[PDB]
């Protein structure tokens, strides 16, 4: 989680009051490089 | 919402509890309201009913017309001094709080609307929208 | 051809929606019934636009204008001055106006030719009217009406004012817009008929729920039915 | 945000701002309205004894006589004499609308 | 959405920020910042504060009049849409900020 | 009941003042909903795309262009902190060549020696 | 997995715009903290014998004990949460400059605010922009999830078209887009000459 | 002291009581209407809120009285 920021948004939603308006939302970053697979793991289905 | 509102009504921050005097916009011939109820309002234990802009009250005229004082009449604030949010955002307040006699179907007592009135509450009371000279 | 409508349950057409000789605009909202309903009466043989002023559906007592031009309130947004400048074809001008009494429909009740505004709207403002939509431009009160707009359903055939409009007030009135004035109500009992109409030369809506004595003396006043 | 700030300068006590002072006394109308005004049981001396620039009501002419002679009165005059800051001032001096500024100052200018 | 200049200090307003006051007169006050809005609610001169446009355009600590600087203004009557005419748009205000 | 009327105007001036209906509404056809070829209004299209609430319309695909290819272009809005709708403008070639020549003009003069 | 046991995995090949994810972070942590803001109960009246900040009652005459539903004072935060549908309005991409510009706004921009983000540095990876607020601070893991059944929200289809991202400061009141923004409001200053 | 708008029974003393009695007891004169007679009282008697105007309600109040 990098933080928080502001965004505008053009709003598609029909049937709403805010259609086809800009609406100002809150937003969070989350810094996300990429991950790299280093295992497996196998699970059996067991009766515990 | 209540009767005569246009459809939907979002949240906007609640600026008038119960006990709160508002001016009266229109030339009803009342000076201020003192609201004594909200419309629509939730039952929470110690939580005053609080009215915002474009929100219908019960007020009682307490200062101006004689033939107005002395009784219930629904009202609708069309301004409000607690600053809200537009969606567009922005946080706007007005210099002072203030509402319109309305009969409980919406239409204004009053022929006309002096001063700014939120185009949350204008575009809500179609009756408000046409008896307000300035909008916004 | 008076019709009745109702934008999502409200006899007050004028608020949700202007008509004039060349062009139509409705409130964004819900469905298109509020939009096809003026189609139904119009077709594409005028321009039928979807729009918001400020974001509000009340475009109707929000904007005036005429066949000539249309004057939106210094609240509306650069994408929406955008969106009826692109909608609407080079023969209506679109103007905004930095003026203090933003509900113009409210303000300004026009046809093609004369115009009725608010006794104090800036001169400014009187000048850009004057301009703008092609009218001379009178300051006057519907009977101490102030918003004229609201309290004046006007067309170029005929136009009709308050019910409590006195019969003197009649008669200067129509002197100054040189058509016949009646006096009635729209909607069963509203006295507020600029927001309770919208009328042009061959189209009239009203709400829905307007008594038929009203549509009686809307349709006369306003010559809609054809041959008359 | 301390005490004394919030206390004077709530929107509960906001007073008369001062281009709409000076729009007051632009006209001679407007302030021969304000002098000459209807009496108004909740004004101070029923609505009479205005000071038009201070835009506070005096309770009598000792009051607005004494009134004319004080430091508040001077630094009010003296806060409404040049051209009033509007938003066109706000505006041109990022460059927006410089033009309707400059030719408004010209106007100021000559009447 | 457009970027607003705050009615003291005239800095740019953007979606989301400050807060806006409205006059009985229907007169908007944008602010950038809770300083500029609290030195409004204070009657605070903004053309003595030198910290505002306003100030440094009035003392001449900055140009004034200029070509450059009317390029920007509030449109009225708009213009109906052309990707050629918005692409010399965006191409002009380029340059301009160059220039100016 | 002694108790229990339209008014005319007495002409003002000579102006023509005539009322206006175009050729494109006195030639249009008079709606009928039992035609099978009717005019298709907006509530039809509404109706084949989801609903009153679902239908999301495209107000772009209805206004008038010289090119129906940028009909559904975006107009940006803000660039390096300016408002582009401020700045856009009709012959902003015209005024940009003339600051064009005043600065080259300036700069041949002397003025960023 | 085989194939992949040293490649990396994007976050565009897990997650991509207009979906919604579910957020599963250890919250922000605010140590030992009473019932007040705990639980958010009542203050007592002003000058209460033994404190206002602070449950009343606690018991009954049974069951003679303080019952589990009684709210006492504790550690409040660092709890684990799983904040479910916040819909994605960008997948940004690292290599990409203008992370925050879009189609309104052309100011070619990452999505990094002036200086950086607020305890913690700049955005120079692939990020996800997910709408709204999601537990945990700022430096924390975050685990982002698939959502768990096919939403029938209307929300969930929308496709997000954002007209601008707030690229201001963050440590501040923030009035300035870009650096260079920021130069051409001020002007020269005399650092320069 | 607990009426909530004793305003209006001021008409009513003037009803009952005569002006030739009032106008003595209280040392005030031509007073066109009762709602107007409290206030005439109240700037005789100083009896004006905070910013000029009659305290109306406790005026009323002690002619009740």
């Amino acid at each position: 989680k990098a933080g928080m920021t502001t965004i505008v948004r053009d709003l598609d939603r029909p049937g709403s009051k805010f259609h086809k308006r800009e609406v100002v939302e809150a937003v969070t970053v989350v810094d996300t490089p990429p991950v790299v697979v280093v295992g497996v793991v196998g699970y059996v289905e067991t009766p515990r | 919402s209540g009767n005569g509102a246009q459809g939907t009504k979002f949240r906007i921050s609640l600026g008038l509890p119960v006990g709160a005097i508002m001016n009266c916009a229109d030339n009803s011939g009342a000076r201020n309201l003192y609201i004594i109820a909200v419309k629509g309002s939730g039952s929470r234990l110690n939580r005053l009913p609080a009215a915002s802009l474009g929100d219908m009250v019960m007020a009682t005229v307490k200062k101006g017309k004689p033939e107005l004082r002395k009784k219930v009449m629904p009202a609708i604030v069309v301004r409000q001094a607690k600053s809200w949010r537009r969606r567009d955002g922005v946080f706007l307040y007005f210099e002072d709080n203030a509402g319109v006699i309305a009969n409980p179907k919406g239409e204004m007592k009053g022929s006309a609307i002096t001063g700014p009135v939120g185009k949350e509450c204008a575009d809500l009371w179609p009756r408000v929208a046409s008896n307000s000279g300035v909008v916004v | 051809m008076a019709t009745r409508t109702q934008f999502e349950n409200s006899n007050e057409i004028g608020v949700f929606s202007k008509l004039t000789n060349t062009y139509c605009l409705v409130a964004v909202g819900g469905s298109e019934n509020f939009y096809s309903a003026f189609e139904a009466e119009l077709g594409d043989a005028i321009p039928i636009v979807h729009t918001t002023i400020a974001g509000t559906r009340i475009i109707g007592r929000m904007t005036a204008g005429n066949r000539r031009g249309l004057l939106v309130p210094t609240q509306t947004t650069d994408q929406e001055l955008q969106h009826l400048r692109n909608s609407l074809p080079d023969s209506v001008k679109i103007q905004r106006v930095e003026e203090r009494l933003s509900a113009l429909g409210n303000v300004i009740c026009c046809n093609d030719y004369v115009a009725l505004v608010h006794p104090d709207i800036d001169r400014e403002t009187e000048e850009l009217i004057s301009d703008v939509l092609g009218v001379e431009v009178f300051r006057q009160t519907i009977s101490g009406n102030i918003l004229v707009g609201s309290y004046c359903s006007l067309s170029n055939q005929g136009g009709l004012v308050h019910p409590q409009t006195s019969v003197q007030d009649q008669e200067e009135l129509s002197s100054l817009l040189q058509v016949p004035l009646v006096a009635g109500t729209v909607n069963r009992g509203s006295s507020v008929v600029g927001a309770g109409m919208v009328v042009n030369d061959y189209l009239a809506v009203t709400g829905l729920d307007t008594t038929a004595p009203e549509l009686s003396v809307i349709e006369s006043i306003f010559r809609l039915q054809d041959a008359q | 945000m301390g005490r004394y700030s919030v206390k004077r300068y709530k929107t509960k006590r906001r007073t008369r701002d001062l281009d709409l002072i000076y729009n007051d006394l632009s006209t001679k109308e407007s302030v021969q309205k304000l002098l000459n005004q209807p009496l108004d049981e909740t004004k101070p001396g029923l609505g009479q004894h205005y000071c038009i620039h201070c835009a506070k009501y005096m309770e009598t002419a000792i009051a607005l006589k004494t009134h004319l002679k004080g430091k508040v009165h001077k630094r009010r005059v003296k806060e409404l004499r040049g051209v009033p800051y509007t938003q066109e001032v706000s505006d041109a001096a990022a460059g927006y609308n410089l033009n309707k500024f400059l030719n408004r100052v010209q106007e100021i200018t000559q009447s | 959405m457009r970027i607003y200049q705050c009615h003291f200090c005239s800095s740019p307003c953007y979606p989301g920020h400050g807060i806006m006051f409205v006059r009985n007169d229907a007169k908007e006050f944008r602010f950038c910042r809770s300083k500029c809005h609290k030195a409004f609610k204070q009657r605070r001169n903004p053309r003595k504060l030198k910290w505002t446009k306003a100030f440094r355009k009035a003392a001449g600590k900055e140009l004034a009049v200029d070509s450059t600087l009317t390029f920007a203004q509030r449109r009225n009557v708009p213009v109906r849409y052309n990707r050629e005419l918005v692409a010399t748009t965006l191409k002009a205000m380029a340059r301009i900020e160059e220039i100016r | 009941s002694q108790s229990r009327h339209v008014a005319q105007p007495q002409a003002r001036d000579d102006v023509k003042r005539t009322p206006f209906i175009p050729e494109s509404v006195k030639n249009l056809k008079k709606y009928d909903p039992e035609d099978p070829n009717r005019r298709k209004l907006a509530r039809d299209i509404e109706a084949e795309n989801g609903g009153a609430g679902v239908f999301n319309v495209n107000l772009k695909d209805k206004y008038l262009l010289e090119d129906d290819e940028w009909k559904n272009d975006i107009m940006p809005e803000i660039l390096d902190g300016k408002n582009v709708y401020d700045f856009l403008d009709p012959e902003i070639a015209a005024k940009l060549q003339a600051l064009e020549e005043e600065e080259e003009k300036l700069e041949n003069e002397g003025f960023y020696n | 997995a085989r194939e992949h046991f040293e490649k990396t995995v994007a976050v565009d090949s897990v997650f991509e715009q207009n979906e919604m994810i579910d957020a599963i972070a250890v919250t922000k942590g605010h140590g030992f903290e009473g019932v007040t803001h705990r639980w958010g109960t009542k203050k007592l009246p002003r000058k209460t014998h033994r404190g206002l900040r602070k449950v009343a009652c606690i018991g009954a005459w049974h069951p003679a004990h303080v019952m589990w539903s009684v709210a006492r004072a504790g550690q409040r935060g660092y709890h684990s949460r799983t904040s479910i549908n916040h819909k994605i309005y960008r997948v940004g991409k690292g290599d990409d400059e203008a992370n925050g510009a879009t189609s309104f706004d052309r100011t070619k921009k990452t999505i990094t605010p002036m200086g950086g983000f607020v305890h913690y540095g700049e955005i120079k990876n692939d990020f996800i922009m997910v709408k709204g607020c999601i537990p945990g601070n700022r430096k924390r893991i975050v685990t982002l999830r698939k959502s768990l059944y096919t939403n029938t929200s209307r929300k969930a289809l929308e496709e997000v078209s954002l007209k601008w991202i707030d690229t201001a400061s963050k440590f501040g009141k923030g009035r300035f887009q870009t650096p260079a923004e920021k130069h051409a409001f001020m002007g020269t200053l005399k650092k320069d000459l | 002291e607990h009426v909530t708008h004793p305003e209006q029974y001021i008409p009513g003393v003037l009803k009952r009581c005569q002006v030739k009695h009032l106008e003595r007891t209280y040392e005030i004169s031509g007073w066109k209407d009762a709602t107007e007679f409290i206030e005439i009282l109240a700037r005789k008697q100083g009896r004006l809120l905070k910013g000029g105007e009659p305290d109306e309600s406790g005026v009323s109040k002690q002619i009740l009285n």
